[PDB]
RNA sequence: CGUAAAGCGCACGCAGGCGGUUUGUUAAGUCAGAUGUGAAAUCCCCGGGCUCAACCUGGGAACUGCAUCUGAUACUGGCAA
RNA sequence: GCGGCCCCCUGGACGAAGACUGACGCUCAGGUGCGAAAGCGUGGGGAGCAAACAGGAUUAGAUACCCUGGUAGUCCACGCCGUAAACGAUGUCGACUUGGAGGUUGUGCCCUUGAGGCGUGGCUUCCGGAGCUAACGCGUUAAGUCGACCGCCUGGGGAGUAC
RNA sequence: CGCGGGGUGGAGCAGCCUGGUAGCUCGUCGGGCUCAUAACCCGAAGAUCGUCGGUUCAAAUCCGGCCCCCGCAACCA
RNA sequence: AAGGAGGUAUUCAUGUU
């Protein structure tokens, strides 16, 4: 399902960063500069958004494991909500360096998390000489915070949807290194070179983030359901 | 299927507070003969571990090269830190005439007939990297015809 | 239909002004234990400390879905942050109320806490006023230190808000 | 040729080197063809004779050059605007 | 290299709008000129500072650092010298190639809504992209991509020395 | 005993030649999938390369020994 | 010389002083 241009304007997609922090690679996706603040040209945004949606639908139909990367505190709850709505994987908190390239170590961490949660809840051994009980619970909580979303991913994702490419540049680099389609929303200050399916838009606004996430979640749900 | 050979092993030092800590670096090149070639550089306290690490790295990060009947398609130059490298598509039967590291890289790549010479520095690491880069920057008649929007018969 | 981006952005620009300093009302999306998040429709949502939102009684009269008017610091702080401060709007509303009270001349208070050029000076939540040397109090009072350090309970007569000046006078009240 | 050897301390300026754009003209440079010559031996190619080879030898190719004549006029040069 | 203020003589640069000439251009071996400081010649001047020198200290020694003095010189006029880490350790001219923050000096427009807003030049400092580089770093003032001319290098010492 | 071939997760198979890299299918478990089974998808577990050695920077691979397995080996009245 | 605050730093009526 596509998004109407008036809805994008209401959300606030057109707004960008100041004209001093702009990246010259984002110059094509710029309409004007009002009060030293860049205005993103939605005329290019809408077709690119639908094109990215179509590719996401193709991957979803082919049963690809989508990974929703968003770490801005504005977009963390929304990314988790969208990923859970579309039964997919997410990274709401800080992207661990080499989460994809160093998958062999992330796999061991996942196994440790699984063992801790299993024993704590299913094993329910309760008495752990206090200190150990607190430490184990704290460790399990931290592991759930860091890797709770991707614990069921098993292998590598087939597509990486990235909020604020400039903020999550590390994840884009790892995806490029391994070879993975990236669907990143790019503000005026970001660099669109690493992105495969650029989506020009305001990554900061929660309204815009929710709009983006709702559209992509609907598309992937349609692709999976078929 | 993948043919691999170790080019050079070098001993290096770290000079820590106590004394000097020695370690070994291994430069290796792997390739399928059919055109894919990739180099690897590894380091460990012991030679076998370094060679194995280099082999793994070389197995990863390969690159395809357009080969014309087991030789190059046109004269190609390649440059890097110190190594300036020239390679020429020699006739069948001449064999691979190249110096050391270039010989190893070309042999595993699968080129059977070339005339090559390494100018500038002949440091094994840099010359291997320059040779691979030069092989990468070599297009085929099909590639040039496609990019120029013509047929191969028009290009000849 | 192909209503162009330029034409649609024109209407959106007409709807909302981006001038710094001005005050626009924003819907409160959520409240945490120390910060309130306000959406005014700009580049992003603002995060104003709850102490600013806290009323005179240390309580949060604000709530979810509430509308309050917030002064615009800037479109961006360099990190895509639409910095908004409602206490500036409070100061502007207080200057307006001070102008009204200096026109209407009703009962008002405010801690007279300083020394003006003429005499003692008053401060009242956005009203820097004066009680002059002979006019700190009606009688020959050395209570300019009461007009510098104690609350004046009176009306205001003459004020230049743009000059950050008012007359917290020794008037009838 | 910033720091490894290597930018004159700086400028002006003769000889010299280089020359924005359009048209005409010339044919000097340039290119094409032809003719003369570029000794033989040597080098190279295809053969032949010493029992093979070295060696000897037939024919070609080559001798990247120079000169003259006949053409071409895109570029460079000359002359004219 | 130039630093109080004033006057006289005088060179260059830049901006605006036009008008004019019509390739009259760029570079440059020899050549010519300018060229910090110290130094030299002749004649003046001489406050302060200060090689040399004198004395007092310090030290194992102290032909120095430290202290008290102090002559050439530093200043002026006219000549000579012609060398510096004379350095951006980066020859001159021209063309092209993403940006940001400043400074300085012009100038056009917008209601100068009052100190403002949007342009358009010249020179100049910093940060940084591609690209280049051995790396350090340079980066529209290039050490980037190119074109024209000139100067210079060929291992370290011997030696910028001998003849 | 003679000659030849073979021994690789539980089973069936690559990898041996060129010394560096343990793979494929079935089976097991879990999850998803199915109301469930089944089918399908995703993960997870499982050999020390028969063993004893030798060589080498490094051996399932090269060499030898032993153990077995299979084929061939001339002997039953 | 030591400690605290503000900035790249001042606008912050003159008057008063
Ligand atoms: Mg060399
Ligand atoms: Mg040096
Ligand atoms: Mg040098
Ligand atoms: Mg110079
Ligand atoms: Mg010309
Ligand atoms: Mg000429
Ligand atoms: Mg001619
Ligand atoms: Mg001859
Ligand atoms: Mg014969
Ligand atoms: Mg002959
Ligand atoms: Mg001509
Ligand atoms: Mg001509
Ligand atoms: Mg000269
Ligand atoms: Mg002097
Ligand atoms: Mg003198
Ligand atoms: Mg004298
Ligand atoms: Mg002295
Ligand atoms: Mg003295
Ligand atoms: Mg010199
Ligand atoms: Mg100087
Ligand atoms: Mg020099
Ligand atoms: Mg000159
Ligand atoms: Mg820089
Ligand atoms: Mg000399
Ligand atoms: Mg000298």
């Amino acid at each position: 399902a596509t998004v109407s241009m008036r809805d994008m304007l209401k959300a606030g997609v057109h707004f960008g960063h100041q004209t001093r922090y702009w990246n010259p690679k984002m110059k094509p996706f710029i309409f004007g500069a009002r009060n030293k603040v860049h205005i993103i040209n939605l005329e290019k945004t809408v077709p690119m958004f639908n094109e990215a949606l179509a590719e996401l639908n193709k991957i979803a139909s082919r049963k690809g494991k989508i990974l929703f990367v968003g770490t801005k505190r504005a977009a963390s709850e929304a990314v988790k909500d969208a990923a859970l709505s579309c039964d997919q994987f997410f990274v709401n908190h800080r992207w661990l360096g080499g989460m994809l390239t160093n998958w062999k170590t992330v796999r061991q961490s996942i196994k440790r998390l699984k063992d801790l949660e299993t024993q704590s809840q299913d094993g329910t051994f309760d008495k752990l000489t206090k200190k150990e009980a607190l430490m184990r619970t704290r460790e399990l909580e931290k592991l759930e915070n860091s890797l709770g979303g991707i614990k069921d991913m098993g292998g590598l994702p087939d597509a990486l949807f990235v909020i604020d490419a400039d903020h999550e540049h590390i994840a884009i680099k790892e995806a490029n290194n391994l070879g993975i389609p990236v669907f990143a929303i790019v503000d005026t200050n970001s660099d669109p070179d690493g992105v495969d399916f650029v989506i020009p838009g305001n990554d900061d606004a929660i309204r815009a983030v929710t709009l983006y996430l709702g559209a992509v979640a609907a598309t992937v749900r349609e692709g999976r359901s078929q | 299927e993948l043919q691999e050979k170790l080019i050079a092993v070098n001993r290096v030092s770290k000079t820590v507070k106590g004394g000097r800590i020695f370690s070994f670096t291994a430069l290796t090149v792997v390739g399928d003969g059919n055109g894919r070639v990739g180099f690897g550089y590894g380091k460990a306290r012991e030679v076998p571990a370094a060679i194995q690490k280099a082999m793994e790295k070389a197995r990863r990060n390969m690159i395809n090269v357009a080969l014309n009947n087991g030789t190059l398609q046109h004269p190609v130059k390649g440059v890097h830190t110190g190594s300036r490298v020239f390679m020429q598509p020699a006739s069948e039967g001449t064999g691979i005439i190249a110096g050391g590291a270039m010989r190893a890289v070309l042999e595993v790549a699968g080129v059977h007939n070339v005339l090559a010479k390494a100018y500038g520095s002949t440091n094994p690491i840099n010359v291997v990297r320059a040779t691979i880069d030069g092989l990468e920057n070599m297009n085929s008649p099909e590639m040039v015809a496609a990019k120029r929007g013509k047929s191969v018969e028009e290009i000849l | 239909m192909t209503e162009s981006f330029a034409q649609l952005f024109e209407e959106s620009l007409k709807e909302i002004e981006t001038r710094p300093g001005s005050i626009v009302r924003g819907v409160v999306v959520a409240i945490d234990k120390d910060v309130v998040l306000v959406d005014a429709g700009l580049k992003s949502e603002s995060a104003i400390p709850a102490e600013q939102f806290k009323n005179a009684q240390g309580e949060l009269e604000i709530q979810v879905g509430d509308e309050v008017d917030v002064a615009l610091d800037a479109v961006e702080d360099g990190f895509g942050e639409t910095l908004l401060s409602r206490e500036k709007a409070k100061r502007h509303e207080a200057w307006i109320t001070l102008e009204k009270a200096y026109e209407d001349a009703e009962t008002v208070t405010g801690v007279i806490n300083g020394k003006v050029k003429g005499g003692f000076t008053v401060e009242l939540n956005g009203i820097r006023a004066f009680l002059p040397g002979s006019l700190v109090d009606v009688r020959p009072v050395r209570d300019t230190l009461h007009l510098e350090g104690k609350e004046l309970e009176f009306k205001v007569i003459k004020l230049d808000q743009k000059r950050n000046n008012v007359v917290v006078s020794r008037r009838a009240v």
